[PDB]
């Protein structure tokens, strides 16, 4: 049975937590894990943008979802 | 076999009704030829060299400056002659400094000044270009049959005959042991374009460098360095490595541009290397067309029998070649020599043998035999060697291997392939129509552009393709169709 | 002193060759050198796309050209 | 392996410098490299002018750019 | 994949996939290779105060691997034979000599 | 019957022989003999030298 | 007078004791003792073993 991570208390920041901003960029380097290791899917997420949506402003949230959501 | 020592291996089958086959023997490939009812042969080009050919323009990459003297005069006191201007290998430059009374003049203004040096060269810092004379060029073709023995790369094969092909001796016969004779006819003229090839040479005694290179002619004739011949003492245009600073009225300083070796080595991105084994100046890449006559060959072991079924043991594990063939080696310690019972059934029908052999008629000789190679269709395959068998799955697909032959039929069509359409053999309206479509094509397309490179090819192609959209006449809009060829073809 | 490269020739090659793996990728490191080290001017390039005449075919034929101009 | 030039830097100067009458003219002599070796391309850029463009103002912006892009 | 089999209360062998196996960002080595390749993964750093940055030991990974992980199979070892527990094999069965 | 092995993976690491060195901002940034020994993990970083 | 010198550079390389090791694909990929030594340049690659 898992133990959740403690990212929902951020208490202070003047001593030394474990990892600085890199731990905040775990879900910003794993996204590059989605990009570089799934180039098939990385190119498959372009056909959603300019063929199905036609919704220029609201395309950003669509580009975030299905990339950053899944682990 | 030598074809099982490297990557590029191209099979060319031999039909019955056609026994004299034209090949293309590139340098760095190995063509295995499988003729029906004849012993299958491995043919490859070994080396392309010349035993100390002529040489062209050399270039000194590190200027040896010496005897640096500066003449200067007051502005109306006679721009000074120097005896050092009048020898070759000397660089001089006139200039107008500003003389003061700090250097003992009578007047001021534009003081005339000139400096001179003796631009010698550094030891073994010559960029020696070479050319080819086809009088001493040699194309070496070694042919090795499948004797049942496998021989390593560090070893040599006893039955490996070697044929040298100069332009003077273009018809050669090689007795392949008991297998018979092979007739080889290689036209040296219809091979490597020797006209537009410069062999560059730096210090060969430097350990960690390529010995020679293989660069373009008109690229090499328009370098911007000092340049002398064989046995020349004077230099020409040596002011390129020698850059004069601005003076201060007495001594116009002269500055060497140092060694330019790495500068040249950055200009050799995409060059094929060239080995120098002392006398010979080897090439490592090339192409030639040869003709392979197998009518004077025959098998070995036709007056023998099929072997025992039992005494075959695996010395060696049947594995895939990386080119859809299965190699092995048996230890037969019995009734020698004999035709090995090589057979390989498929999945879906255990009746039919489907073993498309590459070594035909394998025999375990009194000191030889063992190496067997076969090509198989996809699926589960039980390769019997007597009672001894082997579960094998051919990992290639059915259409995948044919598509692999198309992949070779694409990647072979680089500048080697622009001359090479003799992968077939007297096709009539198949092969000669390939020459009819492509000889004028590659013949004209290499003539235009002068050779320009991937960036300007994929720039100017896209440029003319953009000019296709801005077209006045739709009947003359096939300039866009010409532009479409100028993007996709030259990406190899 | 001038030497142009042997990009002009690129004559043969099925044996051993030079750094053709990183020959065309010399320029691909140069232009990314113009990007990663001049980020202000790299973001100055966006002011031509969505502000000036954004004719569809002549967007990229101005962009990649202007990026590859700087040696 | 690439050292960038001091096209970029250009700090100062009232002393002595290397090649101030050639830094700007290395590229101009390289243009002579793409002209003198490529006289057939010198003719190929003529058909750009009078047969395709019909856009007199933008003709120079085509010619000069397509020459300077050639490294 | 094989951990300490001498631990009494565990399975002995396991069965996992090659792609994820090369996506393991644990420090690795081969048979006889002395030192760990990519050893900067169980070893991390911090920020000093002008003198000493303390290179922190980071510990064990028996839980992240095997315990919070969603749907992976197992295997078995009995001595010197690395068994499996999942599998499949195509066999043709000829009953022609039976009675 | 004992197949070949691939990458092995350490679970519980062990550290010893920890050596730390720093330098002033313009006094030749730090080196160690264990920067280039086998099985040694290092990191260059900017401290705040008082 | 003798200011604090920064990064030195090397323009001409000195190369000696060239050591090459190769393995089969699935027989424990190639390692050397000089891979981790100081002043050493290495590059891991894959050959075509016949
Ligand atoms: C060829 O190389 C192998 C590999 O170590 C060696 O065992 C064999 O003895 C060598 N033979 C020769 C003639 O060098």
């Amino acid at each position: 049975v898992l133990i959740p991570s403690h990212a929902q208390g951020e208490l202070t920041g003047r001593g030394h937590k474990w990892l600085e901003g890199d731990s905040l960029r775990t879900h910003l380097t794993r996204v590059e894990g989605w990009v570089w290791k799934n180039r098939l899917l990385a190119l498959a997420m372009v056909t959603v943008v300019w063929l199905t949506l036609e919704s220029v402003v609201t395309r950003v949230a669509v580009l975030v979802v299905l990339l950053c959501l899944a682990p | 076999s030598r074809c099982t020592h490297l990557e590029n291996r191209d099979f060319v089958t031999g039909t019955q009704g056609t026994t004299r086959v034209t090949l293309v023997l590139e340098l760095g490939g190995c063509v295995t030829i499988t003729a029906e009812g004849k012993p299958s042969m491995d043919v490859w080009l070994d080396a392309i060299y010349q035993e100390n050919p002529a040489q062209t323009r050399e270039y000194c990459l590190h200027a040896k400056l010496s005897d640096t003297k500066v003449a200067a005069r007051c502005p109306t006191m006679g721009p000074a002659t120097l005896a050092e201007e009048h020898q070759g290998g000397t660089v001089c430059k006139r200039d107008q400094s500003d003389r003061g009374w700090g250097n003992h003049c009578g007047l001021f203004g534009k003081g005339s000044i000139v400096a001179c040096v003796k631009a010698a060269c550094e030891a073994k810092k010559k960029a020696t270009g070479h050319v080819y004379d086809a009088n001493k060029i040699v194309y070496t073709v070694k042919v090795e049959p499948h004797t049942g023995d496998y021989v390593a790369a560090n070893e040599t094969h006893s039955g490996r005959k070697t044929a040298s092909f100069t332009v003077s001796s273009e018809k050669t016969i090689l007795t392949m042991g008991e297998y018979g004779d092979v007739s080889l006819l290689c036209r040296v003229a219809s091979g490597v374009d020797l006209a537009q090839t410069v062999i560059l040479e730096l210090d060969k005694t430097v350990e960690h460098l390529p010995t020679a290179w293989q660069v373009h002619r008109d690229w090499f004739n328009d370098l911007a360095l000092p340049w002398k011949h064989e046995g020349a003492r004077n230099w020409n245009n040596a002011e390129r490595l020698v850059e004069f600073g601005a003076p201060h009225a007495v001594k116009m300083d002269v500055y060497n541009l140092g060694d330019q070796t790495g500068v040249l080595l950055k200009a050799l991105a995409g060059v094929p290397v060239a080995h120098i084994e002392g006398t010979k100046y080897h090439l490592k890449s090339g192409h030639v067309t040869c003709e392979v006559g197998l009518e004077k060959l025959k098998m070995k072991g036709l007056t023998y029998t099929m072997c025992d079924k039992t005494k075959f043991t695996w010395k060696r594990a049947p594995t895939d070649s990386g080119h859809d063939t299965v190699v092995m080696e048996v230890t037969f310690s019995g009734t020698k020599p004999c035709r090995i019972p090589v057979r390989a059934v498929a999945h879906g029908s255990p009746d039919v043998n489907v073993a498309m052999l590459i070594t035909p008629n394998p025999t375990i000789e009194n000191n030889g035999g063992g190496f067997i190679e076969m090509q198989l269709p996809p699926g589960d395959n039980i390769i019997y060697v007597g009672e001894l068998s082997y579960q094998w799955f051919q990992k290639g697909s059915s259409i995948g291997r044919v598509f692999q032959k198309t992949k070779k039929g694409i990647e072979r069509l680089t500048v080697i392939g622009e001359h090479a359409w003799d992968f077939g053999s007297a096709g009539g309206f198949l092969s000669s129509i390939g020459k009819a479509l492509h000889t004028v094509l590659g013949g004209a397309f290499n003539s235009i552009f002068g050779g320009v490179g991937f960036l300007p090819k994929l720039l100017l192609g896209v440029a003319l393709a953009w000019l296709g959209l801005n077209m006045r006449n739709p009947t003359m809009s096939m300039s866009f169709l010409l532009a479409g060829v100028l993007v996709l073809a030259m990406t190899l």
